[PDB]
């Protein structure tokens, strides 16, 4: 009872020091706080030195008193893994937050482990066709690769990661894990309700036929829950990769919030801060997390991670550290999105390890490098285009500018998840079609077509049909005078006839606020507690 | 100086007591000689060790909770921020000059809470719920915590209901769902407050004709502003009768930075009464970029390490945990909602700043207000290309959704044929059509202050703009033409558009009929 039960020494926001009279717990062990309003779980971070451990709290620490009993569990935060977690939502510590009863755990796995060794590294490169033109052309994804979507607050990496879910997650036959780390709870609810009506999540007795498990540590959570929920997502994916042995998709929306939550709790751990304001241990924390999202000899994790960049700064150390861990970076730009080009992928900053002629073929590699050379020459020209206008260019330079504006518009593409707020239906573009289309624009076969026929079209057929649609209208502007449906008898009851079918509403003018209200009688004085804990009015001195 | 070599010094190891009973009989007369020099010892109360910079370090308080509202003997209230091994760090909700070393700190026994209920409606409170309008204490109310966690995934549903803001540019182009959060971002003096005020006045106008469960109860949180501006605003709300539905939380520029920091949380706690009881709330955190500055002051006075621009690093969490409470609840939680309108002031149009991009990553859309459009008289100065509300889209007025799609496409074409013409030297006469239709629609979209427009009279006006019926007025008299359209068209068609919601064929028949028999003043 006494030993292996420490007491809360001090509370500093999300950081709780616990004092153990004997038998201190190991670092990364989970501690339960007894007597709290909710389940407060403390993960041990440091051994402070005077029989004091220093812990990070997975919930809010409001209500923690400096004597509270803290019970060691002798093990880290351990979450339910297995096939029984499919079609469920879990929080960071593994509790089900979908109100679907408990989680049928095949095993209960610790969220902390080591990365798979160098002996267990799988080194095999195969393409993952997404149906996105700019991704499949200029920065093609790997089928067991780590994929980072770098974004600057509103440039569209959640729309892009949702399109990658829509396009990839059904053609892929294995399981899928979505880890929401520090994002909107509205987006988690939308993803849940649209994975139910897609049949990817099946509720009730058909739960075993679900293809996706959701782990959510969203941005209303304290900094201890956002710093560990990526590890819960990795544990759920790692059980499928290792024990079940099959191919997993791991979508992590904002892996930046892991780093930001560690830098929030890191100032209160008593560390000297590093660059811009960050924890000194940024690179090893991110490395220890990101080295576990790999494929092995036994399984495969295709990892898509949204990476927020803080003030549109790619030299900020959390994006600049994340860049080393990714096989394919898709860098999304703000200035591209302000040209209306969606997805706002920077074609001269998004790289891949698969843009290699020994991997994707010489034709694909050559059309990708040709597109990049045209766009780079346009970017080199834009400074003199802005001042001197286009009238001072050479004629091969005007050809460069015309073809580059054409392929800038042609990398734009409507999405099947943006069709709900744009009206345009979304186009999946196969790899051979986008290769042949960009090869044709590079050779010169479409110099007759205008710029805006390439904008937001799927194939190179659809730029031709959009020129057919744009051209035909170029005359169709008026001559819709009468012979309308807007007559006064053929479909038409009268206006005062139309008022007579308006239904009446009941207006009460009571505001209905005092219906179920228990009103606390506030005092005229500040009621305080005295030395004995009795609710006494505030005494009168100063 | 070991620890096991110090616990061995708990057991007695002297065996010679010629000084224990020498001083044990001389200690009590010594303590009784210096007795009036003792302050009485303090264990469950507190005593101020050191106060400064708005942070009191308090000895004692053995059983305070973290985040608990403590009370100084001056009457000024605090918050037990960090409980430490020997003291308690308290942030002082008020001026720290009335706190001295040696002052008794009394624990109130409750985590920081504000009065919420129906009786807080109509009232101007400070950042902690204490009323400043002078008309008494808050009756018919109950206290509730300011730092409650936002509802989870399973306690939410998608926004469906359309929450009309009364602004034509907003309700046409950037429509706002009922549980949405929409950012009003712009420079200084660009109409950021005016959009939120028009939303509040429009909710007063709509509450008189909805059946008591679609009523929206506003809360205005005025953080960091001048007190004269808040006084003029409360005067305006009482002059228009809107104060019957709104609360005015105000922590002004002279107030302490814990009060300016906490005022959005107290305002959101007051509005969460309406969210959690099936009613509907609207909350405007006016200049959340001043709440971030007050929190940066609090963090740098606690000597916490600064990060980007100087901000603590949990300045994202500061705004995220606040704005996440603006939800649309599920059917088994009442169906209530809370719409948030955070306001962020940028410097010289830089929206890639730190707090700006922090809140753009939290909210569901933005309302950009450009200073160039504002200086040219286009008011509300909505940057139509940059402002977005996709969650409010497919949750808006169906009659307005019919007309606003071609409005959006024509404004997109107008922006690009204005970017096409950096110069007046080459006319095309095919782009000149859309360049005059776009200057028609821009003049159509601008409206004047404190007069929000009902959604049917917005729908009819934009119907009369994107179609014909307005091509004879040049650019100048389109405000007068739109007023003539609203006044001269038979007012039954507004009732049909309101109750049917959309434009039926039998309705746009009478729309094309009634719009041709109005007399436009530019001829
Ligand atoms: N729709 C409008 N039509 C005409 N004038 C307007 C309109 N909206 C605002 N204004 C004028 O613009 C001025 C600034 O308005 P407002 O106070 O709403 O902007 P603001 O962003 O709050 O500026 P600040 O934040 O610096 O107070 C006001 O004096 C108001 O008269
Ligand atoms: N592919 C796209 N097509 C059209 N609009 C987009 C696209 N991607 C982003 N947007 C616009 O950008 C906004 C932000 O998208 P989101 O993915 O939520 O950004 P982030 O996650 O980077 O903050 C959306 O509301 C949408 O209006
Ligand atoms: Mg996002
Ligand atoms: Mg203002």
């Amino acid at each position: 009872p006494a030993i292996d039960a420490g007491y809360v020494s001090q509370v500093i926001g999300p950081v709780v020091d616990v004092r153990f009279d004997g038998e201190l717990p190991s670092i990364l062990s989970s501690l339960e706080v007894e007597g709290h309003s909710v389940r407060l779980v403390l993960e041990v971070a440091q051994h402070m030195g005077d029989n004091t451990v220093r812990c990070i709290a997975m919930d809010s620490t409001d209500g923690l008193v400096r004597g509270q009993k803290v019970v060691d569990t002798g093990s880290p935060i351990k979450v339910p893994v297995g096939r029984g977690t499919l079609g469920r939502i879990m929080n960071v510590i593994g509790e089900p937050v979908d109100e679907q009863g408990p989680i049928d755990a095949a095993d209960i796995w610790s969220i902390h482990r080591e990365a798979p060794e160098f002996t267990e590294q799988s080194t095999e490169q195969e393409i993952l066709v997404t149906g996105i033109k700019v991704v499949d052309l200029l920065a093609p994804y790997q089928r067991g690769g780590k994929i980072g979507l770098f974004g600057g607050a509103g440039v569209g990496k959640t729309v892009l990661i949702m399109e990658l879910i829509n396009n990839v997650a059904k053609a892929h036959g294995g399981f899928s894990v979505f880890a929401g780390v520090g994002e909107r709870t509205r987006e988690g609810n939308d993803l849940y309700r649209e994975m139910i009506e897609s049949g990817v999540i099946k509720l009730g007795a058909e739960r075993g036929n679900s293809k996706c498990t959701l782990v959510y540590g969203q941005m209303n959570e304290p900094p201890g829950a956002r710093a560990r929920v990526a590890l819960t997502g990795l544990t759920v994916a790692e059980y499928f990769r290792d024990i079940e042995g099959q191919d997993v998709l791991l979508f992590v929306d904002n892996i930046f919030r892991f780093t930001q939550a560690n830098s929030e709790v890191s100032a209160l751990l008593g560390r000297i801060p590093s660059a811009v304001g960050y924890q000194p241990t940024l690179a090893t924390d991110l490395g220890g997390l990101q080295e576990r999202i790999t494929t092995t000899t036994k399984g495969s994790i295709t990892s898509v991670q949204a990476v927020y960049v803080p003030a549109d700064d790619l030299t900020d150390p959390a994006p600049a550290t994340t860049f080393a861990h990714l096989d394919a970076t898709t860098v999304l730009s703000r200035s591209i999105a302000e040209l209306g080009i969606y997805p706002a992928v920077d074609p001269l900053d998004s790289t891949s390890r698969m843009l290699n002629p020994n991997v994707i073929g010489a034709e694909h590699y050559n059309v990708a490098r040709g597109v990049q050379k045209v766009l780079q020459d346009y970017k080199n020209l834009q400074d003199i285009i802005a001042i001197l206008g286009m009238d001072e260019l050479s004629e091969e330079d005007k050809l460069t500018v015309a073809r580059a504006r054409k392929i800038q518009r042609f990398l734009s593409q409507p999405f099947q998840v943006a069709e709900v707020f744009t009206g345009t239906p979304g186009k999946y573009v196969d790899l051979a079609d986008t290769i042949s289309g960009f090869q044709g624009v590079l050779t010169g076969k479409y110099d007759d077509l205008p710029e805006m026929a390439f904008y937001m079209v799927g194939d190179i057929k659809e730029v031709k049909e959009k020129a057919d649609k744009m051209a035909k209208d170029i005359a169709s502007r008026k001559e819709a005078d009468n012979k309308k449906v807007s007559e006064e008898l053929k479909d038409i009851p009268s206006l005062d006839k139309l008022v007579s079918e308006i239904k009446e509403v009941v207006i009460e003018e009571d505001d209905g606020l005092e219906e179920d209200f228990k009103a606390e009688a506030l005092s005229s004085e500040t009621v305080v507690l005295n030395e004995e804990g009795k609710s006494v009015p505030l005494p009168k001195k100063n | 100086a070991d620890a096991k070599a110090l616990d061995e010094l708990r057991k007695p190891k002297f065996s010679s007591k010629y000084l224990i009973q020498h001083v044990s009989q001389k200690l009590i007369p010594a303590v009784k000689e210096w007795e009036k020099s003792y302050q009485p010892p303090v264990i469950h109360l507190g005593r101020v060790l050191s106060v400064g910079d708005g942070i009191a370090r308090v000895y004692g308080l053995k059983s305070v909770q973290a985040g608990e509202l403590v009370c100084f003997d001056s009457g000024v209230k605090g918050m037990a921020l960090n409980l430490q091994a020997d003291h308690v760090g308290v942030v002082v909700f008020g001026n720290d000059s009335v706190i001295h070393q040696g002052d008794l700190v009394y624990r109130t026994g409750q985590i920081v809470n504000v009065p919420i209920g129906p009786g807080t409606l109509g009232r101007v409170t400070d950042g902690l719920g204490q009323p400043i309008d002078g008309k008494g204490p808050l009756t018919n109310v109950r206290s509730s915590l300011v730092e409650v966690k936002a509802p989870g995934i399973i306690a939410r549903q998608s926004v469906r209901e359309p929450l009309f803001t009364g602004v034509k540019a907003v309700d046409a182009l950037v429509p706002i769902g009922r549980g949405q959060r929409e950012l009003i971002i712009g420079d200084r003096q660009t109409g950021k407050t005016a959009v939120a005020i028009d939303a509040i006045i429009h909710q007063k106008n709509c509450n008189e004709q909805v059946p008591k469960a679609q009523r929206v109860y506003c809360v205005y949180v005025a953080v960091g502003q001048k007190r004269s501006t808040v006084a003029q605003l409360v005067k305006l709300f009482t002059q228009t009768g809107a104060m019957r539905y709104t609360i005015m939380v105000s922590a002004t520029a002279s107030d302490a930075a814990p009060l300016q920091f906490l005022a959005p949380y107290s305002g959101c706690a007051m509005a969460e009464y309406f969210r959690d009881t099936g009613k509907h709330g609207l909350i405007i955190y006016d200049d959340l970029s001043k709440q971030s500055v007050a929190y940066r002051q609090m963090s740098l006075l606690l000597r916490r390490p600064p990060g980007r621009e100087a901000f603590p690093g949990d300045v994202f969490y500061l705004h995220s945990r606040l704005l996440e409470r603006a939800a649309k609840l599920s059917k088994e939680l009442g169906g209530g909602s809370l719409t948030a309108f955070p306001v962020i002031e940028t410097q010289a149009g830089d929206v890639s700043a730190y707090i700006a991009t922090n809140v753009i990553s939290i909210t569901d859309g933005q309302i950009f207000l450009e200073t160039e459009l504002f200086y040219k008289g286009i008011r509300p100065a909505l940057n139509v290309g940059l402002s977005v509300s996709r969650v409010g889209s497919a949750a808006q007025f169906p009659g307005m959704k019919q007309v606003a799609g071609t409005l959006k496409l024509e404004l997109a074409q107008y922006r690009e044929v204005a970017a096409f013409a950096q110069f007046g030297s080459d006319l095309d006469a095919a782009t000149q059509y859309v360049l005059e239709r776009g200057a028609r629609l821009t003049e159509m979209l601008k409206q004047k202050q404190f007069a929000p427009i009902p959604i049917e009279r917005q729908t009819v006006a934009v119907y009369a703009a994107t179609k014909g019926f307005l091509d004879k007025v040049r650019v100048q008299d389109i405000v007068a033409a739109e007023e003539a359209v609203i006044s001269q068209v038979n007012p039954a068609v507004f009732k049909i558009l309101k109750a049917n919601g959309k434009i039926t064929p039998a309705l746009d028949a009478h729309l094309k009929a009634e719009l041709r028999k109005v007399k436009l003043p530019g001829a």
